[PDB]
RNA sequence: UAAGUCGACAAGAAGAUGGGCUUGGAAGCAGCCAUAAUUUAAAGAUCUCGUAACAGAGCACUUGUUAAAUCUUAAAAGCAU
């Protein structure tokens, strides 16, 4: 069976490390080869940007990975101008019900959806129904939605 | 207070339970067989979720490249590839064909006040419809002559149905080449322009879909016949050619 | 095996059967479970 | 003038590419219309209501008829035929194909409560 | 039904024919990954006007080639014959492996 | 029973012979219930059973089929034997034509098996004796019942063959009774794909 | 309940998304807060396993096949174990 792995890595930071090393180094595939192959995929994004990846490890240890857009939560907080907390990354509300971190307007939601429609696997979903999927997640991270 | 004999106005006596999804889904197809002039019947073979999404991603893309600058209604999103219940969908044809709603006698109905008001039960889920379809189906040979008989063998196993709100041959070429390509009549999209079509997920899903048959204006049609309809550039243009003669 | 006076199913695979019933004795009610052998129970005393 | 963000507003942190500038808000009119309507889903003291709220509703309600007080059956339990007619037209067709989608949500919402409750009854 | 031991299947039938019903059901029983595993499948749809007798072709991974008429036998009956031959291979595989 | 209604397809070569209601006098019983001797002969052999009289067989020689039916569905005794009589005929028809087989797998270091003849303890001339090494001090030798053909393609694999399923599976359980599969190492005798869940350690 | 009840079998059981917080790690499944959406034949920000954490196997749920013409499921009551 061709197992898959989920790993969040930096934009141009591909090397043996906690996020990259143990995730795939143990299965057998050549991590170095993948590390040097990921840089070619991400050469136009700001260094350090988080980039989800779904690396499929076929039998015989022949890997093929599809780079994905940044997490919606990371974009909502990045666009919500939230105060940086532990770890140096913008943290979300500990209690989304009461606490409120940012006030993201709908015009920001219309863009966060356009950047997420670039994916072919998500290019078919209508944009009218896609902007409400992220608005449904702003209620879970403590961000208010402003008309 | 509400009396015992009173029944809600939007819930007349049904032949079988209405809360269940078996009957609630029957009310859908019956209205879909009336509002959809053009309908294509496919056969799906254990298509996965990702495959389904990919298949429906090409239709939207292929259907979005149809020129409609005549200020006509935006018929580009009501076209859906919907998986249906073949068993309950086979009954829909019966109720839509072997049932005359004009053969019901109105009867008094009691409201919350208890006043008797004449009412007629013509809903598809009525006991009268159930009785008609059953008795009508008793004659085996006479049914084969009907449109239902020409489409009963097609409603076997799993079937996915494509619904088009109108008979637009242009929309057919956009949807008939993405599901059942047959060049040079309906050639598949090019790779240098539609790379998503020739994807691992999409390509592996289109191999499990087979266009079994089609239904147009309540008329059974064979796969070869669908090409003729799709071959026509437009209906209004076809009529003009006859006038020139 | 646990000999109780109130035998109950402890999972979906537990079955209630009356075994050891023959011409000489009435038998007992058992809770047999192929998934977990700890669900084995009997009702009655020899 | 209906949106808080005026034209020319700098949308902070919406560009992760190197050779490009962060998006700049465009005029309000240029944006689609559904964006001003997609936000339609966002939803002692007891004594004060008891004095006024309890009484006012009884007066406006005009409890003299049993027509506006019926159970008001939901859409997921009725048996009336859907507004579908043969050769009614594209407008009738589309208008008929729109209620089939409004009923889809009804059955969907019912599954949520039916599944959430079935899982709640197993984790007592 | 066990499809692992089936190499390729070629079915030719007419849809509008009530007899072809059993043939269509057989095609659905096949799993999704049958194409990826390497099994070849060819489906031919005959015209509605004139219908030729339906043809069903089956072949296992041991060289056996099965051919069963669709009209005489139903879908349930066809599954039995293919199961017997596919079942003995499981025992033979376990018998000669290890 | 939903299984007793299903017709029994008699494949070519098999022949079903239905007897007549007879009663074997028993001095210990005041009234014996009539039975019917049903013979099922074919290529591999012949099996015979006696069914109650209330079960009626509509042997259709034209279409080569035989459907069962009872005289009263309301009686618990007739409903049970209806399905049980059908399940037996099904095995008989599919046992005399194709045959029944059972596979035993011997797991464990030092477990062997051979099919030799022990003329000392032969119950019938030419009896085959399965000899099993299962870690006991003595040798375990069992004689195959008359009507079964036992062979060992490999030392750690037994193959039983016969027309009577009840006899074949019963003889495979006697061999398995010596070493029942354990859950700590999987050692034992597994019959027809039987498996045991192992422990963590 | 022939609009296929009941049971079995085949497949599916998605996507935004590793929800946010917490933590060495918390990705449906230690714990805390939220749990209006969306798209679907359907799919709980998750009911029982499983992992150090992922992965993975089932469930709710969805379609199909088989198949009942007095034959589904629950409650109460009587007499028994
Ligand atoms: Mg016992
Ligand atoms: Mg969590
Ligand atoms: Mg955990
Ligand atoms: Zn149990």
């Amino acid at each position: 069976v061709e197992q898959v792995v989920k790993l969040i890595v930096g934009a141009g930071q591909a090397s043996p490390s906690p996020p990259v090393g143990p995730a795939l180094g143990s299965k057998g595939i050549k991590s170095m080869d993948f590390c040097k192959e990921f840089n070619a995929r991400t050469a136009h994004i700001n260094t350090g940007t988080p980039m989800p990846v779904r690396v499929t490890v076929r039998p015989d240890r022949s890997f093929h990975f599809d780079v994905r857009t940044p997490h919606t939560s990371w974009l909502l907080l990045n666009a919500a101008e939230a105060p940086i907390g532990k770890g140096g990354k913008r943290k979300g509300a500990s209690n989304p019900g009461k606490e409120v971190v940012g006030t993201v307007s709908l015009k920001h939601v219309y863009e966060i959806a356009k950047i997420k429609q670039s994916e072919l696997r998500l290019s078919g979903l209508p944009l009218e129904g896609l902007c409400r999927a992220v608005i449904y997640q702003a209620r879970s991270i403590g961000i208010n939605v402003i008309p | 207070r509400l009396p015992d004999d009173y029944v809600p106005p939007t819930q007349p006596p049904s032949a079988r339970p209405v809360d269940t999804r078996k009957s609630q889904l029957l009310r859908t197809y019956t209205s879909m067989l009336r509002s959809t002039p053009l309908m294509l019947i496919f056969q799906h073979n254990n298509l996965t979720a990702i495959e389904w999404a990919a298949i429906r991603r090409e239709l939207s893309l292929a259907l979005s490249n149809v020129p409609v600058p005549e200020g006509a209604p935006d018929i580009t999103s009501k076209i859906h590839l919907q998986v249906v219940r073949t068993r309950i969908f086979d009954v829909a044809l019966k109720t839509v064909e072997f049932f005359d709603p004009s053969t019901v006698e109105p009867t008094t109905a009691t409201t919350a006040t208890g006043t008797k008001v004449p009412a007629t039960y013509n809903h598809d889920l009525s006991k009268h419809a159930w009785k008609a379809v059953k008795e009508a189906t008793k004659n085996t040979e006479a049914v084969e002559k009907t449109v239902y008989g020409q489409l009963a063998p097609l409603l076997v196993g799993p079937v996915a149905i494509l619904t088009l709100p109108s008979v637009s041959p242009a929309h057919l070429g956009a949807a008939l080449s993405v599901l059942a390509p047959s060049p040079p009549a309906f050639p598949a999209p090019s790779r240098k322009k539609n790379p998503g079509y020739y994807d691992l997920t999409c390509q592996s899903g289109l191999q499990k879909l087979l266009l079994v048959g089609g239904r147009i204006e309540g008329k059974a049609f064979d796969y070869d016949g669908i090409k003729w309809v799709g071959g026509i550039e437009n209906g209004i243009e076809g009529l003009r050619a006859q006038l020139v003669h | 095996m646990k000999v109780h006076s109130a035998i109950k199913k402890r999972c979906e695979h537990c079955k209630v059967v009356r075994r050891k019933a023959n011409k000489r004795q009435n038998g007992y009610l058992y809770i047999i479970c192929p998934a977990n052998p700890r669900h084995k129970q009997r009702q009655g005393y020899r | 003038a209906i949106s808080s963000c005026p034209a020319g507003t700098k949308l902070n942190g919406l560009n992760y590419f190197k050779n490009k500038a962060d998006p700049v808000a465009l005029p309000d009119e240029e944006y689609p219309e559904w964006l001003w309507r997609c936000l339609e889903v966002q939803k002692k003291q007891r004594r004060l209501a008891m004095k006024r709220a309890r009484a006012q509703e009884a007066k406006i309600l005009a409890s003299g008829d049993l027509e506006a007080l019926a159970p008001k059956i939901p859409l997921q339990k009725q048996s009336v035929n859907l507004p579908g007619a043969v050769n009614g037209g594209v407008q009738d067709a589309v208008l008929a194909d729109e209620k089939r989608e409004e009923l889809r949500k009804a059955m969907r919402k019912e599954r949520k409560a039916k599944i959430k409750e079935s899982n709640y009854l197993k984790a007592m | 039904m066990l499809t692992r031991f089936i190499t390729d299947v070629s079915t030719r039938f007419n849809p509008f024919s009530a007899k072809a019903k059993a043939a269509r059901l057989f095609l659905s029983f096949l799993p999704p990954n049958a194409r990826s595993n390497g099994m070849n499948i060819t489906t031919q749809l005959l015209p509605r006007n004139s219908t030729e007798t339906p043809l069903l072709y089956v072949k296992f991974k041991d060289g056996k080639e099965m051919n069963l008429d669709v009209e005489n036998m139903g879908i349930k009956s066809i599954v039995e014959e293919v199961d017997r031959h596919s079942r003995i291979l499981q025992k033979q595989a376990d018998l000669n492996d290890g | 029973s939903k299984l007793g209604r299903t017709p029994l397809s008699i494949p070519p070569g098999v022949e079903i012979t239905i007897g007549e209601p007879f009663v074997k006098r028993d001095m210990t019983q005041w009234k014996q219930q009539p039975k019917r001797k049903i013979t099922v002969q074919g290529p591999l052999g012949q099996l015979e059973m006696d069914i109650p009289d209330f079960i009626k067989i509509d042997h259709d020689a034209e279409a080569r089929r035989a459907t069962l039916s009872v005289a009263n569905r309301d009686e618990k005794e007739q409903r049970e034997m209806w399905g049980t009589t059908w399940a037996y005929l099904n095995r008989f028809i599919m046992g005399v034509s194709e045959g029944h087989t059972a596979v035993l797998r011997l797991v464990g270091i030092g477990y062997r098996a051979t099919i030799d003849t022990r003329p000392e303890k032969e119950e019938y001339p030419g009896q085959q004796f399965v000899c099993l090494k299962l870690g006991f001090s003595h040798p375990v030798e069992m004689g195959v019942p008359k009507g079964m053909k036992a062979s060992t393609p490999q030392p750690t694999r037994i193959l039983l063959e016969g027309i009577n399923r009840e006899q074949v599976m019963t003889f495979a359980a006697d061999i398995r009774r010596w070493r029942v599969p354990e859950p700590y190492k999987g050692k034992g005798i597994f019959v027809n794909g039987e498996t045991i869940k192992l422990k963590q350690k």
